[PDB]
């Protein structure tokens, strides 16, 4: 055993069609209590906002042209305004 | 109190590595040991900021040379890679041994080599104290 | 057997003896000046040559942990000391690291913070009492400051001067042993008590170790660019920019990985933008 093969999967990719999904999202998430944090990815017709809320995201201003700081912010259930 | 001014006429000339004048060693070198209760095969607490396991995976870092301005640095079979640059603080020096115990943490911290089933090199020719 | 092993296992690494506390002058008559003030005048202009040697040898990155505390006060000049840092930082293109000093050494003192009531200058150079040299030239040295293994910065025993940049951690430090074939965790004090080694002269060490590794996979960035590309990934304080840690705490995989613009910070030119009322109804 000498040659790590690791990378490849095991069976031909089921690329998904962007033309159907134009949205793509990163999640992490941690529950109290717990010593490792969970990271996914997730991909969709739309962003994985619930229909109804989906009027009440926030547009914000953008000073900075560099691209490092987002377009748009929403609030969900169970947000959080104290962070660390 | 303004920030400093630089005249990159003033540079000094280069030439071999000695004192402006004559010294003498007055002290003798400190001794070192561990503390109570430690155990070796538990890693650092530091090393847990710096995610080292998923930084490693482009590479060590081979062939970049970093050069240690220091107290010096005494060999040991973990640092095959050293070479002596010079003294200033004695004259004939290599500036290849440590007498206050702080040139060697401050290297070892840097290029010690991962443990092995079996030593680099076996040979020690240390020079004593 | 053992878990302890360096942050660049590949490098090669270059030792020159700059300093010592164990030597003294065999003609201890000094004249005009006081033997106290004659001994930083010879470490300033000794320190300048080493630089320079190092530089020639070809290293690429040059780690200095031993700094020297100076008054505002009767201040040495520094001219051999400043040319030789430029000719290293832009004509050989070296990196240069060096520790911001430990307030546990003879005469460094704690330096006043930012103070809100004078916005004239975010870093207040004005209000420093004490100098710590080379790491004074901020526009070509990179400072580093400390932090506990928790991510607290060590308020006791660091100096929070302007020049300090980015901070990286300097507790639960251990070593190869001198003198022996094994590790370490302290050294033995002036008396028979057994000390405990901390500070930033090991915080100075890690980021050492982390420039190597950064400009080993971007071989084509100049000095100036890495030091860049580190300080745009730093985690920052409460405050974006503090003389306590500089721009933040080190990030190893960010620094490797991320996106950073080849340009230096810019900030924006206007924050305004107009409000689009709604069209009345008739």
């Amino acid at each position: 055993n000498r040659l790590d093969l690791s990378a490849y999967p095991d069976n031909p990719l089921e690329v998904v069609d962007i033309r159907e999904h134009p949205s793509t999202c990163w999640w992490w998430e941690r529950t109290a209590g717990e010593n490792r944090a969970r990271v996914r990815v997730v991909s969709g017709p739309t962003i994985p906002v619930a229909a109804t809320e989906m009027n009440k995201v926030v547009s914000l201003v953008k000073a900075d042209t560099s691209g490092r700081q987002a377009d748009q912010v929403y609030f969900g259930p169970d947000h959080a305004n104290f962070v660390a | 109190i303004s920030p400093p001014t630089i005249d990159p006429g003033a540079l000094p000339p280069d030439g071999p590595p000695g004192p402006l004048a004559p010294m003498k060693q007055n002290a003798y070198c400190t001794e070192v040991g561990v503390l109570p209760g430690t155990d070796f095969q538990l890693q650092p607490k530091y090393m847990e900021m710096l995610n080292l396991n998923e930084a490693w995976q482009f590479g060590r870092g081979d062939g970049v040379k970093v050069a240690v301005i220091d107290t010096g640095v005494t060999p040991h079979p973990r640092l095959p890679r050293l070479i002596p640059g010079g003294d200033y603080v004695m004259a004939g020096g290599d500036g290849l041994s440590d007498c206050d115990a702080h040139g060697t943490l401050v290297a070892s911290m840097i290029a010690a080599v991962p443990a092995n089933g079996a030593v680099p090199l076996p040979s020690v020719p240390r020079r004593p104290v | 057997p053992d878990a302890f092993s360096g942050i660049a296992p590949g490098v090669e690494i270059i030792s020159i003896r700059q300093s010592s506390q164990a030597f003294g002058l065999k003609d201890p008559y000094t004249g005009d000046e006081d033997p106290q003030t004659a001994q930083k005048i010879d470490n300033v202009e000794t320190m300048a040559r080493a630089i320079v040697h190092a530089a020639n040898m070809g290293a690429s990155v040059i780690n200095i942990s031993d700094v020297m505390c100076m008054s505002a006060r009767n201040v040495i000049d520094q001219r051999a000391l400043g040319a030789a840092v430029h000719y290293a930082a832009v004509d050989k293109d070296a990196v240069i690291v060096a520790a911001a000093g430990d307030g546990s050494k003879k005469d460094c003192k704690q330096n006043p913070i930012f103070d809100p009531l004078q916005p004239d200058d975010p870093r207040a150079w004005n209000a420093v009492t004490t100098v710590v040299t080379p790491s004074w030239f901020h526009d070509y040295v990179l400072t580093v400051g400390a932090v506990d293994a928790n991510g607290q910065p060590l308020s006791k025993m660091s100096i929070a001067g302007p020049w300090v940049s980015i901070s990286a951690p300097g507790t639960d430090v251990v070593g190869l042993s001198p003198r022996d074939d094994g590790l370490i965790n302290a050294i033995d004090g002036p008396d028979n008590s057994l000390l405990v080694p901390a500070g930033t002269s090991f915080s100075a060490a890690i980021v050492s170790g982390v420039a190597a590794l950064v400009r080993a996979k971007f071989p084509e960035l100049s000095a100036y660019q890495i030091i860049n590309r580190l300080i745009h990934t730093a985690r920052p304080p409460a405050r974006g920019v503090d003389n306590q840690v500089g721009y933040g705490v080190v990030d190893p995989v960010a620094a490797l990985t991320w996106d950073v613009p080849k340009g230096p910070a810019e900030p924006p030119k206007q924050l305004s933008a107009p409000l689009v009322v709604p069209q009345p109804p008739a």
